């Protein structure tokens, strides 16, 4: 019981301003794969994962798309960068640890996963072993079978006389960390995990553009289109050595992402192409694009400083005009320099804030306003001049 | 041979004839000196290698790719390639591109130029091709097409290395 396409968009839209057809994509991507579990044994095996390969300029919502969903899949993720295979022309390293790397990962999860679904059972169960060696009326009976029966009484205002107040929590901590272990199953916690990348592994390669062709020279295209060789069985379907048991690449979904400035999605191997059946671009992002994301997200940058400085006990506000005239340097700077799309924010915002953020702790307890006064007093010189920005923007 | 670039209003166009010569002999007459590339938004011409153009126009096409598109970037950083690298250093051959934005010249030199007005002519011909893109985009209201076309006539009628086969190319904005 998946939700359904609009459903995996609308969640995607309360973090990703924009970029509605790669949402919709890989949006479709994910409700495959419950439609697949939906079917007979035989269709279950044909039926593989659609890959998607996403097209489009830096930072504009293509990790974060792909980051998110799995996040909302709960499904394991893991990101790698194309050209990282390239250099095993030297050395390097091979693909299969992409899959080996994602396992690990998928590992990591299913643990932390796990044991939180824990921490609260074996600290009950914790003071149940230290309201027993101040109370030990154990084993079978002692008094009464009715009102005499129950041996609370003392032990209760016992037990919350130590919640609210060797060493009891010293003692805790230590059962805390003896009985969650003496709770744990390393066994199927160890198949747990590759059930996990098998069916629901989100793999993302980045830079897919930069392992194309090109009548460069014959050296460097031999050395990329191995790198896309290389991937064909993780992508095909194929088995791979993992630390912790056999995984099978068969159903994991892969999303490649790619510029394609300078290459063409036709450049690719044809194997790949013919498993990447899904193509989609994102757009650049408008300056009223920065200004939402800026806000909108809900847990934007925005609401994070806010969030941070309140900790400090002060309180920020950031004025629409304030908003904007953030964005607009951050497109002013990418730009007059280079365009490394939303980053800038994030280096525009956090060079706005230093002189708050350090005095934060002193100005406990005011009400601080980032108006577009503020912005601009802060970042109109930097932003203009240009060397200036390549540093500190 | 010969290529004209020409640019008024909201059209810039690149037209070029067709001969292609050895020695004093005519190999071919209707060679295509000029294309379409990256999407149709950049229009291109070649003065020189039919195959060597191939290459360039195709590396250039993949600085306009991430690069944004900016035509004048794209264009320093193939300059930057062709001059260096072995294999591109070893074709010769003069491009000239233009697009929505601005036209320019590229050469193996690693030399990227921006004629006055935008307009460009290169090849054996590209003088005459000029002085009468002149007197024309000076003294007349003739589109971007119309002029190109009459200068690279005005050259082929002029030049022993140029015919009259023409391949235009254009950019409305």
């Amino acid at each position: 019981s998946e939700m359904t396409p609009r459903e995996i968009v609308s969640e995607l839209d309360k973090h990703i301003i924009g970029q509605d057809n790669a949402k919709r994509s890989v949006a479709i991507a994910l409700r495959n794969r419950w439609r697949r579990m939906q079917l007979n044994e035989e269709l279950r095996h044909e039926v593989t994962p659609k890959n998607i390969l996403m097209i489009g300029p830096t930072g504009v919502g293509k990790t974060e798309i792909a980051r998110r969903l799995a996040k909302l899949a709960n499904a394991p993720f893991i990101k790698v960068e194309a050209t990282k295979f390239t250099e095993v022309g030297y050395v390097g390293k091979e693909v299969d640890s992409i899959i080996r790397d994602l396992t690990d990962a998928a590992v990591k999860m299913v643990r932390v996963q796990a044991i939180e679904k824990n921490r609260y059972r074996a600290e009950e169960l914790a003071e149940e072993r230290i309201l027993d060696v101040l109370i030990p009326p154990a084993k079978n009976n002692w008094g009464q079978t009715e009102q005499q029966q129950e041996p609370s009484a003392a032990r209760q205002a016992f037990r919350k006389k130590l919640r609210e107040g060797l060493k009891i929590k010293d003692a805790m901590k230590l059962l805390i960390e003896e009985e969650a272990a003496k709770l744990v199953n390393p066994e199927e916690l160890k198949q747990d995990a590759i059930d996990a990348v098998e069916q629901h592994g989100i793999v993302f390669i980045d830079e897919i553009d930069k392992i194309c062709k090109r009548g460069e020279s014959s050296g460097p295209d031999v050395s990329r289109e191995g790198v896309q060789r290389d991937l064909l069985p993780l992508v095909e379907g194929c088995t791979v050595s993992t630390k912790h048991g056999m995984v099978k690449t068969d159903h994991i979904l892969f999303i490649a992402s790619g510029a394609f400035q300078i290459a063409k999605p036709s450049d690719l191997i044809p194997e790949l192409q013919g498993r990447l059946p899904i193509r989609v671009e994102l757009q650049a992002l408008t300056t009223s694009d920065f200004e939402r994301i800026l806000t909108e997200p809900n847990a934007s940058i925005t609401v994070q400083y806010k969030a941070l400085m309140a900790t400090e006990g002060v309180n920020i506000e950031f004025t629409d005009s304030g908003i904007k005239r953030i964005a607009e340097a951050a497109w002013q700077v990418n730009e007059s320099t280079e365009n490394i799309g939303a980053r800038r924010l994030h280096t525009v915002l956090e060079r706005l804030m230093e002189e708050i953020s350090y005095d934060a702790s002193d100005l406990s307890g005011q009400n601080i306003t980032i108006d577009a006064d503020y912005v601009s007093k802060h970042l109109d010189a930097l932003v203009a001049d240009e060397d200036l920005s390549r540093f500190i923007l | 041979t010969t290529i004209v670039s020409v640019r008024r209003n909201g059209h810039v166009v690149i037209a070029g004839d067709g001969q292609a010569t050895l020695g004093n002999t005519v190999m071919k007459g209707n060679v295509k000196k000029v294309r379409r590339l990256y999407n149709d938004k950049v229009i291109a011409g070649f003065a020189g290698g039919t195959a060597d153009a191939f290459t360039l126009f195709e590396l250039f096409e993949r600085k306009l790719e991430m690069h944004q598109g900016h035509l004048v970037k794209a264009a320093v950083e193939l300059a930057k390639d062709w001059r260096t690298d072995r294999m591109l250093r070893k074709l010769e051959a003069l491009l000239a591109v233009a697009d929505e934005t601005a036209s320019l010249i590229i050469t193996g030199n690693g030399d990227v130029v921006q004629p006055e007005n935008d307009l460009i002519a290169i090849g054996s011909g590209g003088p005459y091709a000029q002085a009468a893109a002149r007197a024309l985009l000076e003294n007349t209201e003739l589109s971007a097409r119309e002029i190109a076309e009459k200068a690279l006539d005005i050259a082929g009628d002029i030049c022993i290395y140029t015919n009259h086969f023409h391949t235009i190319e254009e950019l409305s904005y």
